[PDB]
């Protein structure tokens, strides 16, 4: 899921993970207890917190996400790193 | 009548001639803020030894006794009478 | 002469405003020098200071120093010390080709 | 013959040569070797120094194994180009310098070998950085006494050496010696990059690995209100009165740069967050 | 929470009453300390600086 | 075994002067040698180093001459003058690697379990960080095929020696330690995000172009599996931290809570000693 | 550096009025060789001025710590003594007997002794007959002048 999510919904859970409404919490303190993730889950409303986890590759050969955030990021931070330098222009004097 | 008055506004000018002398007066100040800490080579060196001067005897010299050592005729430096050993 | 007065003066200005830049980078200069001065000059610390004592002072920093060699000897010591530290005496802490005092041990109290 | 003002171009792997040969040569003073190239009178280039083996009897010309000499330089053989050994060097690693013994042992064996034959003076004590502590001489004949010993035709540079106010042992030794310039030559491309990897290596941060933030700034609020009340306290005592006294006691309190230079690094180190990300 | 006090403020809805602050402030304090002096110092160096001039 | 070493730049003058010595003469035109090293801890550490006589050809390129008394007794005599150093590796030129690699590995290791060798630069105007280390180890692969000694990296870094920079600093006369504020941050800031992302931009670049014609980094599954490990941020169509709102603005809160109050106060230093003192020197006309 | 501070009479003889204010605190920079070519420079600058403000600096510089700035500083002296008369500057014969002084005399220093006689020479060229003239009645500058000085 194209994450800024995070913090989310549980009938997806019991959906894709074909158990019920009520065994989500043995599901995520079980998979918290296995140790391929380790976010504390907002367990009041069922809301999901993940942290590192293990990837099954992006799109198709990594396109998307390697173009449209790495060199986004590339760019982002290399031309605010020349506007880093634009108003430090001559504080090095 | 534009060119006889811009003469006199050019003292404005004249203004950061004061600045610059007085900056240079700074500069002058640290040359021998700089000149002290050069100085500091004297500081880096063996200074001396004491002596028990016993008595001197004639031609121009003295006698020590150093610390713990025996006792040695010497040599005096321009700046000392015998009337004052 | 309004013509190369007023050519001149313009002349003697522009001579005193590139003259000024030389001192302004003489002073940027010698700020860092002084630092150079500050830090590479105490680099004075302990290579391994030797215990003594001190007896006289001259005049101010050239002091009348005893050693645990026991003789006594005449140096001169820092700019940097306080004056009131050495009020009769201290455990002092010398150097070796520089033989200069540099500290004040703590006291056996 | 006649004499001009002589030259010693160093290699700069002299210089670390010598420094880690009398560093290793802890007190036990050291002697190597100087191999190098004979261009005129009045300068020498030294190209190589390398290593001699620790001797424990004497600091002597006996100890220099000849064969030794030929094995190792016939090793050097094809290895890049050997040249003469042209002199020698002993060490006195904790003082600055004195004319030795070891001097009048192995420099009339050098000079009757070789020419140039420079005695070479060492120490690493008294700077780490900025010095050149090293010390060379040359000893003088005793037949040239019937000239007197004044000429020298480019004096710019005996006026750069006998400068230095020459300092105890020397000059308690100008006869039996004659002193010789010793300048740095042009060792741009190794100078470049240790001044690279001196503030890249000897200044922490290897500049992907600095951009202690917090930290630091909780122990510098505590600095910021332990230094702030002394520069408090004392200028409340300045000369509040007409006194026309003159004799002041010197502590310069300020405190004004610590402030400055710590908190420009705080408020641009609390832009981390703006400046690397986005 | 009246007379005395451990700084219990009243936490009529939480569960816990938490007991918290921060004493260390004190550089604030210290500083406003300065100021209160620091320009006494200056106000009595005003009759100075508008008395030797004119 | 190696991780991390000690290194001064002794032997990076050790590779200059050989450079020198084959340099003006170039026909085979690189610098190989031997690296001494005073193996002490698990970091490791130089303070020695000597160059063969070598030559490698290209046709086969397994064609190399070490020259064995140069190796045997040369660093026996060196082991009387000091035998605290030993070998520890060696060291060239000729960033590329290539086949005989391999081959003065199978050699180096003989001599030495844990060996490492150099590959250096004669001249870095890099980023920059100097020469190289390696660690051989054996994982042979996923292929089934005798023995792969592929050439795994050790993080290379710098170590200092006392007294070891006496004239060189005193040539350069450029140093400047204290002006972290200016400069000294700035280029750093400079390095890692254009030198970082444009690593990175060949980090998309190089893959993307094993996308169209490369590896397309199968089998080693760990580019994008630590490309994930960049992707703990995946700053989705709104950036995403605004979770990080108020975490942000309490932390702007604290520093420039001390800028406004510190800086005030520095204002009170500055201002009352600079209108004093010139006051003071000022009216003391004469 | 040196060449720095030689080339300012090379480029501003035709105004030498300046260089005092100019070449001040040059004259208490840090090595010989700013220092030395600081006396020059107000030497080659201040060739027929009477100006007496270069002398005056110059005596600081003509009793330096530094010995062959001592030397280039009575050679300095000799460059602005010429183009120069007695009732010129009162230290003309002062600078004699001072060249004496320093020359005479066996315990001063002998590269910073050199220059005093040669100075003499210099004040006493044709005895004041000829000097050095950079700037003609014509206004053509002369290549011994220029040339020769610098090379000099
Ligand atoms: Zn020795």
């Amino acid at each position: 899921r194209p994450a800024n999510h995070r913090q989310l919904t549980f009938e997806e859970i019991a959906k894709s993970a074909k158990i019920t409404v009520n065994e989500v919490e043995l599901l995520v303190m079980k998979a918290l207890s296995v140790g391929l993730v380790k976010g504390s889950i907002d367990e009041v409303d069922k809301r999901v917190h993940m942290t590192w986890v293990q990837p099954r590759v992006l799109d198709l050969q990594q396109i998307k996400g390697m173009k449209d955030r790495l060199e986004f990021w590339c760019t982002d931070v290399k031309s605010m790193e020349m506007l880093v330098e634009h108003q430090a222009h001559d504080i090095l004097t | 009548y534009l060119s006889k008055i811009e003469e006199l506004q050019l003292i404005v000018n004249d203004k950061s001639q004061n600045l610059r002398r007085l900056q240079a007066q700074r500069n002058e100040l640290n040359a021998k803020v700089r000149l002290l800490r050069e100085e500091l080579q004297l500081l880096q060196e063996q200074g001396s030894y004491v002596g028990e001067v016993v008595r001197a005897m004639d031609k121009k010299k003295v006698l020590v006794k150093v610390h713990p050592e025996g006792k040695f005729v010497v040599d005096v430096d321009k700046n000392i009478d015998i009337n004052d050993v | 002469d309004l013509y190369s007065r007023y050519k001149k003066l313009q002349q003697e200005l522009e001579f005193l405003e590139v003259q000024e830049e030389y001192i302004k980078d003489e002073q940027k200069n010698l700020k860092k020098e002084f630092l150079h001065a500050q830090e590479e000059v105490k680099r004075i610390q302990s290579i391994p200071l030797v215990i003594g004592q001190f007896l006289e002072a001259v005049d101010q920093n050239t002091a009348i120093v005893g050693s645990t060699t026991g003789s006594n000897y005449y140096v001169r010591i820092l700019s940097t010390i306080d004056r009131e530290l050495l009020k009769p005496n201290a455990s002092v802490a010398l150097h070796k080709h520089s033989n200069a005092l540099v500290d004040v041990l703590p006291p056996e109290a | 013959a006649v004499d001009t003002a002589e030259q010693v171009y160093i290699s700069s792997l002299a210089l670390l040569k010598m420094l880690k040969h009398g560093r290793a040569g802890v007190p036990m003073e050291v002697m190597g070797l100087m191999l190098g190239e004979f261009v005129d009178d009045y300068t020498v280039r030294v190209i190589d120094v390398f290593a001699m083996p620790q001797s424990g009897t004497g600091v002597s010309v006996e100890a220099v194994d000849p064969v030794f000499q030929a094995k190792m330089l016939d090793m050097l053989k094809q290895t890049g180009r050997p040249e003469m050994v042209v002199g020698w060097y002993h060490s006195h690693p904790g003082f600055g310098c004195w004319l030795s013994g070891v001097d009048i042992n192995t420099q009339q064996s050098f000079e009757a070998l070789s020419e140039r034959a420079v005695a070479v003076v060492v120490d690493p004590i008294q700077s780490v950085k900025g010095k050149v502590v090293i010390d060379a001489f040359r000893l003088i004949n005793a037949n040239m006494m019937v000239l007197g010993h004044e000429p020298r035709q480019t004096t710019s540079n005996l006026g750069h050496l006998n400068k230095p106010s020459i300092q105890a042992l020397i000059h308690g030794l100008n006869r039996h010696y004659y002193s010789i310039t010793i300048n740095y030559r042009k060792n741009e491309l190794e100078q470049k990059m240790l001044l690279n990897l001196h503030k890249k290596s000897w200044m922490e941060g290897l500049t992907l690995q600095d951009y202690v933030v917090k930290e630091m700034l909780e122990l510098a609020k505590n600095y910021n209100k332990a230094v702030e009340e002394e520069d408090k306290m004392t200028p409340e005592q300045l000369a509040i009165k007409n006194v026309g006294k003159q004799d002041p006691k010197r502590h310069l309190e300020e405190h004004v740069d610590v402030l400055m230079t710590s908190n420009i690094v705080q408020c641009l180190a609390a832009m981390l967050d703006t400046v690397v990300f986005k | 929470i009246l007379d005395k006090k451990f700084h219990g403020i009243l936490d009529q809805g939480e569960g816990v009453l938490i007991i918290f602050d921060e004493p260390p402030v004190d550089k604030t304090y210290e500083a406003a300390l300065e100021t209160i002096q620091n320009m006494s110092k200056v106000v009595d160096s005003l009759y100075n600086k508008a008395k030797k001039l004119t | 075994a190696v991780q991390k070493v000690v290194v001064h730049p002794l032997v990076l003058l050790s590779v200059v002067d050989h450079f020198n010595r084959i340099g003006k003469v170039g026909n085979q035109k690189r610098v190989v040698g031997v690296l001494l090293g005073s193996w002490q801890k698990k970091v490791l550490d130089v303070s020695n180093s000597f160059a063969v006589p070598f030559d490698e050809d290209d046709k086969d390129d397994s064609v190399w001459f070490l020259d064995h008394d140069y190796l045997e007794n040369m660093y026996g005599m060196f082991k009387k003058v000091n035998a605290r150093e030993r070998i520890v590796g060696w060291y060239h030129t000729g960033p590329k690697l290539h086949k005989n690699d391999i081959a003065i590995n199978e050699l180096m290791k003989r001599y030495c379990p844990n060996s490492v060798l150099v590959i250096i630069d004669v001249k870095p105007k890099d980023l920059g960080l100097p020469t190289e280390a390696y660690i051989s180890v054996e994982e042979v692969h996923d292929d089934g095929t005798p023995t792969s000694k592929t050439f795994e990296h050790v993080t290379s870094e710098i170590g200092a020696e006392e007294a070891e920079e006496v004239g060189v600093e005193h040539l350069l006369r450029d140093i400047k330690d204290t002006t972290v504020g200016t400069l000294s941050q700035r280029i750093t800031n400079q390095v890692h995000g254009l030198k970082g992302l444009n690593s990175k931009l060949l980090d998309i670049r190089s893959y993307l172009e094993k996308v169209a014609t490369g590896k397309l980094p199968i089998n080693h599954q760990i580019i994008y599996q630590l490309q994930d490990v960049f992707n703990l941020l995946p700053d989705v169509s709104l950036q995403e931290f605004v979770k990080a709102f108020y975490l942000k603005t309490n932390d702007q809160m604290v520093v420039v809570y001390l800028a406004s109050l510190i800086r005030s106060v520095v204002a009170l230093h500055n201002l009352i000693n600079n209108k004093i003192a010139n006051r003071d020197a000022e009216k003391k006309e004469g | 550096r040196r060449a720095a501070v030689e080339s300012l009479g090379f480029i501003l003889f035709r105004t030498p009025e300046q260089c005092p204010s100019v070449v001040s605190l040059l004259s208490e920079s840090y090595n010989p060789h700013v220092r030395y070519g600081a006396a020059m420079a107000l030497g080659i600058c201040c060739a027929g001025t009477g100006n007496k403000e270069a002398i005056n600096l110059l005596e600081p510089m003509t009793n330096d710590p530094v010995n062959y700035v001592r030397q280039g500083a009575l050679i300095a002296s000799a460059l602005i003594m010429i183009q120069q008369t007695e009732i010129t500057c009162p230290k003309v014969n002062q600078f004699r007997q001072l060249y004496s002084k320093v020359i005479n005399d066996k315990h001063d220093d002998v590269m910073a002794k050199f220059g005093a006689i040669l100075a003499q020479g210099i004040l006493d060229a044709g005895g004041h007959n000829v000097t050095i003239s950079l700037q003609s009645r014509t206004g053509h500058t002369h290549m011994p002048s220029v040339v020769g000085v610098l090379v000099f």
